[PDB]
């Protein structure tokens, strides 16, 4: 958007690190200092989430940007899917190998 | 833990949201560019409101952040450029008085009124009208007439409230445990924790103290010249033995020289380089002026330029519809927005001028790639020297020649050689000394060691010494010459320039020393020389990550400022000087004045 796309908003903040498929949805503060803190932020305690910064007039490397991953396992339940092979002329009335 | 990773979420959420909030007042400044409107004006204005707030914020947040047990040298550079904010320490009512006095002193300057005395009603304004009656003028009566009727009705808010002023910077920096506000002003260039490399604040101005130092037989010979071609040329007033009075500086204080170097020319009846058929046969304008700079770049083999300078960027003044100020302006507005808008008109030295500004808009290309906080060079000086460079690559003949800015039959003999390296002499050894009296001064006068009234001597003793400038009458108690230069009354600090034009020299010279360049050393051009751009894109990336006094000998040899390259490429200029400065007497006698 021309004054720009802040709708959503990116995590930044998570004390343990993950695993191949695996999400967050907690916004508990990172409180890697041991100074008393809880609820709402204080001494060394800042949001998880981290706005945006997103408009058209942008330069290079901070445009919205898509990221699609295509994944599948291995045949270890029966294989599901996958594209048409591809054919050729049938042939009638002449010798062909079928 | 420690507060290690404390202070590196502070860092790094200061410079998200600084990178954030101050994109969007450099978006209102640039909306106010486009279209001025006096919504605009309060949108800038609550913009500024908002990000002084922040700021203030920040430092808070910072004040108590120590930095003797962090160990970290970019945690260092970066907390304790944080922590400074200024003039908050204080009390509220010093704030206040400083506030006030700054603005009545920029209100008392903007509409300081001085014309003739004959037609006040409509006639030439402060500039550049001025200008062309004290630089373009046969009588002298009326030019020192104006020239000291110009500081009769002005200086008296120019001198005390110059007082008012550092005394109130100096109880600042007393508050911050410092001495004066022009330490502050050079502990941007302030790096620490390499061993040898201890840097303190005075080694500048004891640099600097030597570059002079050395540049002084240059001017020598150059006021020589200048005053054996006036004499020659000018029968009029001055002596045979007298100087160069306060009525022929040529500006307000005596900066540019190439408007006087009418009456210094050697030689009318050679031909010269000229581009006007040039660029009124192929019809160059802005876009192929930004084309050929486009073809430059190529040519030095320094990377494209990024697309907000083809279609972001205006590439045209804003036309008749509206009205704005055309001072070169090149906006580096956030995350890839580099726009360069002017008053766009095409000659050779406003070509170099716009190479100037398109390597402002490179630099800030480069240093783009880090944060807020390392979004500047570890010197004020870098920014103007990296865009230079290029302007004094392109300040010689050969590639304008080659860039078909002339016929390739025009010889490029010794004349026009030697008339270009008197032209770079006038255009910066012209003003540089200026710079010195005018630096030392403040310096002085910041420290308080000069009582205000002593000014008379001392300066002027200067001016008596190192460019040959006086006065048909000595100056009152309240003639401020000094306070007459535009830049000191806008908070600058007046050494940075100096510094700026050392690092452009010493730039120059790597670049045309390690290039393989040679026939006259003048003729060196980093177009079609990839290693001069391939190791001038390696240093003008990283910003003030690192120190730059290592840095600095790497790239030309120089472990702090020298103004060797400076005469490095005047040696041509000193040796023609010496050829013509051995017919009579050189220089002048501080006793005699006119
Ligand atoms: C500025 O805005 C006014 C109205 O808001 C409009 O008429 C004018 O064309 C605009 N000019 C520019 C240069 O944007
Ligand atoms: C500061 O810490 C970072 C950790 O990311 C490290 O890479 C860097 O080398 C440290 N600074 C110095 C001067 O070693
Ligand atoms: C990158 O450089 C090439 C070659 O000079 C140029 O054609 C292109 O426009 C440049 N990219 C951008 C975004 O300007
Ligand atoms: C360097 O090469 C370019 C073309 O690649 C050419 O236009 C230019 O003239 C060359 N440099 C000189 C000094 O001739």
């Amino acid at each position: 958007k021309v004054s720009g796309n802040y709708n959503y908003l990116y995590r930044l903040f998570r004390k343990s690190n993950l695993k191949p498929f695996e999400r967050d949805i907690s916004t508990e503060i990172y409180q890697a200092g041991n100074k008393p803190c809880n609820g709402v932020a204080g001494f060394n305690c800042y949001f998880p989430l981290r706005s945006y910064s997103f408009r058209p007039t942008y330069g290079v490397g901070h445009q919205p940007y898509r990221v699609v991953v295509l994944s599948f396992e291995l045949l270890h339940a029966p294989a599901t899917v996958c594209g048409p092979k591809k054919s050729t002329n049938l042939v009638k009335n002449k010798c062909v190998n079928f | 833990s420690t507060i290690e990773e404390q202070a590196k979420t502070f860092l790094d959420k200061f410079n998200h949201e600084a990178e954030d909030l101050f994109y969007q007042s450099s978006l209102a400044s640039w909306n106010y560019n486009t279209n001025i409107t006096e919504e605009n004006v309060q949108n800038m204005n609550n913009a500024g409101d908002k990000w002084s707030a922040f700021l203030k914020e920040q430092s808070t947040l910072a004040q108590m952040y120590p930095l003797q047990e962090i160990q970290n040298l970019t945690v260092k550079l970066q907390l304790q450029a944080l922590q400074q904010n200024g003039s908050s320490v204080l009390s509220e009512d010093k704030s206040k008085r400083l506030n006030t006095i700054l603005n009545t002193m920029s209100t008392i300057y903007s509409t300081g009124k001085v014309c003739n005395p004959d037609n006040p009603q409509e006639c030439l304004l402060l500039e550049p009208g001025l200008n062309e009656i004290m630089a373009n003028s046969l009588d002298y009566n009326e030019r020192l007439w104006a020239w000291e009727s110009w500081r009769s009705e002005v200086g008296k808010q120019l001198r005390p409230l110059y007082e008012e002023y550092v005394v109130l910077k100096n109880e600042m920096a007393r508050a911050n445990h410092y001495e004066d506000y022009g330490d502050y002003w050079r502990g941007d260039y302030e790096v620490n924790g390499v061993d040898g490399y201890d840097y303190s604040r005075g080694q500048l101005i004891e640099d600097v103290e030597h570059t002079f130092e050395e540049i002084k037989p240059l001017y020598e010979h150059l006021h020589a010249y200048v005053r054996a071609k006036l004499m020659n040329a000018y029968p009029s007033y001055i002596s045979p033995i007298g100087c160069l009075p306060a009525h022929l500086l040529g500006d307000m204080w005596g900066r540019f020289w190439t408007n006087l170097y009418s009456l210094t020319v050697p030689f009318g009846q050679k031909p010269n380089i000229d581009v006007t058929d040039a660029m009124v046969d192929q019809a160059w304008d802005a876009q192929r002026i930004f084309k050929e700079a486009e073809k430059f770049f190529v040519s030095v083999g320094l990377p494209n330029m990024t697309q907000g300078f083809w279609e972001n960027s205006m590439l045209t003044d804003p036309g008749n519809v509206q009205k704005a100020v055309c001072h070169p302006t090149a906006w580096d507005l956030g995350k890839g927005d580099f726009r360069i808008l002017m008053c766009t008109k095409v000659t050779m030295d406003d070509f170099l001028t716009a190479h100037h500004e398109m390597g402002h808009i490179q630099y800030d290309m480069a240093y783009a790639a880090q944060p807020f906080l390392l979004r500047n060079g570890a010197n004020e000086g870098f920014h103007e020297a990296v865009g230079e460079i290029m302007s004094l690559s392109a300040a010689t003949p050969k590639h304008l020649k080659s860039i078909g800015l002339l016929s390739p039959d025009f010889q490029e003999d010794n004349e026009t050689e030697i008339n270009f390296l008197l032209k770079q002499a006038l255009t910066i050894v012209g003003t540089l000394p200026f710079t010195y009296m005018l630096e030392k001064w403040r310096w002085m006068v910041f420290k308080g060691e000069i009582p205000k009234d002593q000014w008379m001597k001392k300066w002027w003793e200067m001016k008596r010494e190192i460019v040959g400038v006086v006065e048909p009458v000595p100056h009152d108690e309240t003639y401020c010459d000094p306070a007459s230069l535009f830049h000191v009354s806008n908070d600058y600090s007046f050494i940075r320039y100096y510094t700026r034009t050392l690092y452009q020299f010493q730039f120059q010279e790597a670049l045309c020393q390690a290039a393989k360049h040679e026939g006259p050393l003048h003729k060196c051009d980093i177009s079609n020389s990839t290693e001069a751009g391939q190791k001038l894109f390696n240093m003008l990336r990283l910003g003030k990550s690192e120190p730059w006094t290592l840095a600095l000998e790497n790239v030309v040899g120089a472990k702090n400022m020298n103004v060797r390259p400076l005469l490095n490429y005047f040696e041509p200029l000193f040796t023609w000087l010496k050829d013509q400065n051995k017919n009579s007497f050189v220089g002048w006698s501080t006793d005699w004045s006119p």
